[PDB]
């Protein structure tokens, strides 16, 4: 019965800014680390940022470093994606997830970044 | 003995980052146990003691609240998900500013049933913090009971 | 498998102003023997038994007072029902930003069957309880 | 159980000194186990869980800035050499002058060799809380 | 050769003060958990106050909460029992002991609470 | 090859100060527990300083207690002896050493406190 449910997503011009959020369900959330994944057009699934139980611990690969930065609320089993400087690389369907191969993935959230 | 057992030690080498190494002298990585993307790999489904010692230093307190965890987190083979399974939070600095060093150890340890192929991350929050220089103070280990 | 008696017991996030010791959990123990019972551990055989227990404690501000925090593991024996300190640390907190303490005990100790162990602390107020794997107590029989 | 194994306290009636005691209360020396020179003696070849903490104890802040150290170190049989096993170290005061508590705590496993010998040993045996019996112990197993 | 030697123990009106002492010798004080029970006219011996080795850790029943403290002094070998704001259904025979049964305990001290 | 080099001996008159240094080699230093052991002639081999690893635990026999001070910097693989308030008996060949026993000495340093040049 787990459930992550993404939202936040929208349309957004270059250098512009999106907070992505994630309601978690039907598991312990301050047990698991958390996952923010994204999926564009003709792109395999990659993985953008890693959050630890405590949200002291978080990584990102070099392509969203800097730009992007995750959060959680484990009281409001929310999980959040601050995304800065927005590119036009960016654009995907966003999913939270609990491993970077996007397991228990949503419906996702699109993120469209256009001029 | 031929029990699976580990106690890797952190790279001294290694730059503001936690590296586990097996280097020779009083370091293990046998029976089975593997070192692999600075992760144990458990060889065998059973009991498991697992622990983890990191130290952290500072000259002084900087402006901004500094808050350091260590953690010892499994991974499952069967979904690549990842639990915490021992974890600490230490507040190093009350206060800000001459600049006297500080220490903060942190040790973990517990008994786990775990699965053939699951990997443990011993991981923390400030490397930059990290005090790897000398030998004893930051290391990971299991043992198969 | 194994037939060491065992167990790691984690403390209840759902409880409320009280260390409360829980098995029925992912990533906890209770097995070969070991019994939880008035909030204790029970030593089903006798022998050498590792034990060991961590806490955590935390404070939204620098007490306005000097706080002492304890963390002990005692033995209650079968017979008597005597309680003896086999285990235990005395941690100062902090002389609003939050403040963490940790305690960690463990040793190994020749226990009688029916032997009693609990872990207790002094300001269940400051045990933070809410997030998995900072608050735990196991023993495992060598 | 025939396995080496060894839960060694502090002797409360020193002072300014740490030296390990094997009472029958809730302590332990057995199966080949020596205390020998205040060093824990291997009696057999192989693994061994190795802990120890100490409790540190100051009514306040001295002027000069303390660094406490407790570190478990390995004294090989055929050299006489002394390499580190375990350490820590602890800042217990960051300005002068109201008691203060450190513990430190130290546990690993270890290959050793029949003879090897372990010390427990600290910097500032001054400031050791030996008084009260559980918060000072040294203790092996072979596993 | 454990030996508990209770005093204090008199007669106070309802509202009245008692402090009671247990002198401790025959064994290692600062090991053990330290108890004070009672023996009321009738009653089962009931336990009043468990205290920790360094003092630190203290348990009472609601029949004395608010009102009785346990304390001991590691130096002295000595555990105290202050006794606030007394009722009737307080006087008994007070004992130290090493278990909530009263195991050790000694002679007794006897506490009577009468208008 | 463990290598200890000492140097830094020489003549000195009683109440002078020396300062010997130990550059050592071909081992992990921070992993050892460091002496200072000397032979005076016809005398057995003497233990005279201890240093752990850190630098925070160093201890000394009666003999130089108070009047000699060991340490070590780990980043310059290099031991030090502080030999202050020195007297005629302190005369003799100096070594670092992995052991109180003189194991992995060198070819040692020699302090001569003569009231004559």
């Amino acid at each position: 019965e787990v459930q992550l449910v993404e939202s936040g997503g929208g349309l957004v011009q270059p250098g512009g800014s999106l907070r992505l959020s994630c309601a978690a369900s039907g598991f312990t959330f301050s047990d698991y680390w958390m996952y923010w994944v994204r999926q564009a057009p003709g792109k395999g699934l990659e993985w953008v940022s890693e959050i630890n139980t405590n949200g002291l611990i978080t990584k990102y690969p070099d392509s969203v470093k800097g730009r992007f930065t995750i959060s959680r609320d484990n009281a409001k089993n929310t999980l959040y994606l601050q995304m800065n400087s927005l590119r036009p690389e960016d654009t995907a369907v966003y999913y939270c997830a609990r491993s970077p191969s996007g397991f228990n993935r949503g419906q996702g959230t699109l993120v469209t970044v256009s001029s | 003995s031929d029990k699976p057992v580990a106690h890797v030690v952190a790279n001294p080498q290694a730059e503001g980052q936690l590296q586990w190494l097996n280097r020779r002298a009083n370091a293990l990585l046998a029976n089975g146990v593997e070192l692999r993307d600075n992760q144990l790999v458990v060889p065998s489904e059973g009991l498991y003691l697992i622990y983890s010692q990191v130290l952290f230093k500072g000259q002084g307190c900087p402006s901004t609240h500094v808050l350091l965890t260590h953690t010892i987190s499994r991974i499952a083979v069967s979904y690549q998900t990842k639990v915490n399974l021992l974890s600490a939070i230490k507040s190093p600095c009350q206060r800000e500013t001459e600049a006297k060093p500080w220490y903060e150890p942190i040790y973990l340890g517990g008994v786990f049933q775990l699965e053939k192929g699951d990997r443990l991350s011993a991981e923390i929050n400030r490397p930059d913090y990290l005090d790897f220089a000398e030998s004893g103070q930051v290391y990971f280990g299991i043992i198969a009971l």
